[PDB]
């Protein structure tokens, strides 16, 4: 009923901090996030992840991050973790240059395509935005 | 004998679809905070979709604007977990 | 606070 | 004093996004019939998120489509959990 | 605090909706099966402790009146709600016998500010349909 | 199996 944590590696933890982006996005920058970033590469450092973060990455660097760690050798890993810190919109997230799908960032990891992680739980945390409607409140 | 390609993920956004996700830039994102905070108290000892249950609960609580914000005024959110586990997720033992 |  | 309008909901989908769902003429369909029976075991005793993890399990694990089976040859299906609730919620007391 | 409170009159509605014939221009079978579904359904439900109610073959606007009407119905002694959708669908919309309608606009009657009486209580929806064409291959 |  519960998953096996009995492996040598709890497992990568990837945190992608996007802070300072391309003035073609027409975005700004995302003060704060390095609060977050090392705020979270305690936490998951204090699980027992081996954590690195990269900062202001491409959509070419994204993607070629997770492809990277989809193809590593997860065999004495428990699960993988990835962090993502950035603008969105719903179903995308933002690179320095542009907008990138969530799902193709993600799906490297599917059990087909990524073996050493079956059965194993792969976690992603996100902070972006997925979309402008604001949220009142009541009570 | 086989098992789904797509089983096994976890999601934690922010956020929920269609809306946006706070953050100060003196004390980082809602969201983060929470987590971080809570995953610094209980991250070795409770399930994770505790942990993110009571996360939620911390972003939707604990959270406003104060009106006196000049964009966006009293706000509040809410983050939004999506599981395709198939097992409870302890990080210990 | 902004928006992300 | 406040609480977000998208709080508090919960939605536990049959399958993930894009993709399709399993219903069987004679019997049912793969994740309702899994999520009855695991109710029926231990709507009375287990937290929300155990009962549909375990009915992730069991639809992941417990179900494939054969391979005399037209149209669709063994194929799998992983159900999806959407959690903005704010705390454990149990049947009972 | 950490759990939901459970002391009330009653745990609470249970919505079944229970679409199994559709008109033929929305080119959509008969969802043979939907029926056992359904009685699994209402027969669980009902030993947890719900008031259960079953619909059959709705319209896309009974799915929405009647989803409106029970979310401007009256809670308070009520722990929770749930709500069950047996259906064709496809990503983000679900069937009625007369066409689609997006599950948004039929969870929304129930937002905390639009349904005052089920605030700060869970709102439980499960859903049987499609979500898109996409097939699940497997692997080992 | 037929499909939803």
């Amino acid at each position: 009923y519960q998953y096996n944590m009995n492996f040598e590696k709890l497992g990568k933890c990837i945190i992608i901090n996007n802070k300072n982006f391309d003035k073609v996005t027409g975005m700004g920058v995302r003060n704060g996030t390095d609060k977050d970033a090392e705020a979270l590469f305690k936490c998951f450092r204090s699980l027992g992840f081996d954590v690195i973060v990269y900062n202001d990455c491409s959509c070419a660097k994204m993607q070629d991050l997770l492809k990277k760690a989809s193809e590593e050798d997860h065999t004495n890993a428990a699960c993988f973790a990835c962090i993502l810190l950035s603008h969105g919109e719903e179903n995308v997230i933002y690179g320095k240059d542009g907008v990138t799908p969530i799902k193709d960032l993600t799906a490297h990891f599917r059990g087909d395509r990524c073996k050493t992680l079956l059965e194993k739980p792969k976690l992603f945390f996100i902070q972006a935005c997925r979309g402008t409607e604001l949220d009142d409140g009541i009570q | 004998y086989k098992i789904p390609v797509e089983a096994d993920f976890l999601f934690a956004y922010s956020t929920v679809p269609g809306y946006v996700s706070y953050r100060v830039p003196g004390r980082g994102s809602w969201f983060v905070q929470a987590l971080c905070s809570i995953l610094e108290e209980h991250g070795k000892d409770l399930e994770i979709m505790q942990i993110l249950t009571r996360v939620n609960d911390r972003v939707a609580r604990h959270f406003e604007s104060d009106s006196d914000d000049p964009h966006f005024h009293e706000k509040k959110q809410i983050p939004c977990v999506v599981s395709m586990l198939t097992k409870e997720l302890y990080f210990s033992q | 606070v902004e928006i992300x």
